[PDB]
């Protein structure tokens, strides 16, 4: 929010946390809804 | 109320058609001011 | 035999004109000249019965 990249496919984010561990991080977010529009398009069969 | 959604794509679900048969054995159309037709096969076995 | 249609444009691409139309309209809107002979089409043939009778 501060950065104005509400929308998005990935979001890289590194930071470091205070106190006596100097423990940092490394992070990605994402929200994917892959869909498709017609599902009746392919047609999937279990072969035997 | 307060849902903000939003609309994609929506999928259309064609139906399945081909004539065939006017585009390929029915060429001509007449239409009707009568109220009948009739039709003449004309039987040719000469001798 | 069957009656075919087919479809012609006016004018070529390039401004050839293809199929010419003339004819004189009457009101805005018209699409089709109409013969003159409309008005007088009864009494033509009408004559043409009494002439013959």
């Amino acid at each position: 929010q501060r950065e104005g990249i509400n929308a998005s496919a990935r979001y890289p984010k590194n930071w470091v946390t205070t106190g006596d561990p100097a423990r940092e991080f490394t992070m990605i977010q994402s929200a994917p809804l892959m869909l498709l529009a017609d599902p009746d398009e392919f047609v999937s069969v279990q072969l035997a | 109320m307060y849902t903000t959604a939003q609309l994609l794509a929506a999928n259309e679900q064609k139906f399945k058609f081909d004539p065939l048969f006017l585009r390929l054995f029915f060429r001509e159309s007449y239409p009707f001011t009568t109220e009948k037709v009739y039709l003449s096969q004309i039987p040719g076995l000469v001798n | 035999m069957p009656q075919k249609w087919t479809w012609i444009p006016r004018e070529l691409p390039g401004g050839r004109a293809s199929f010419i139309h003339v004819f004189e309209p009457v009101e805005d809107g018209q699409t089709r000249g109409a013969n003159v002979f409309y008005s007088v089409m009864e009494q033509m043939k009408m004559l043409d019965t009494l002439q013959n009778t």
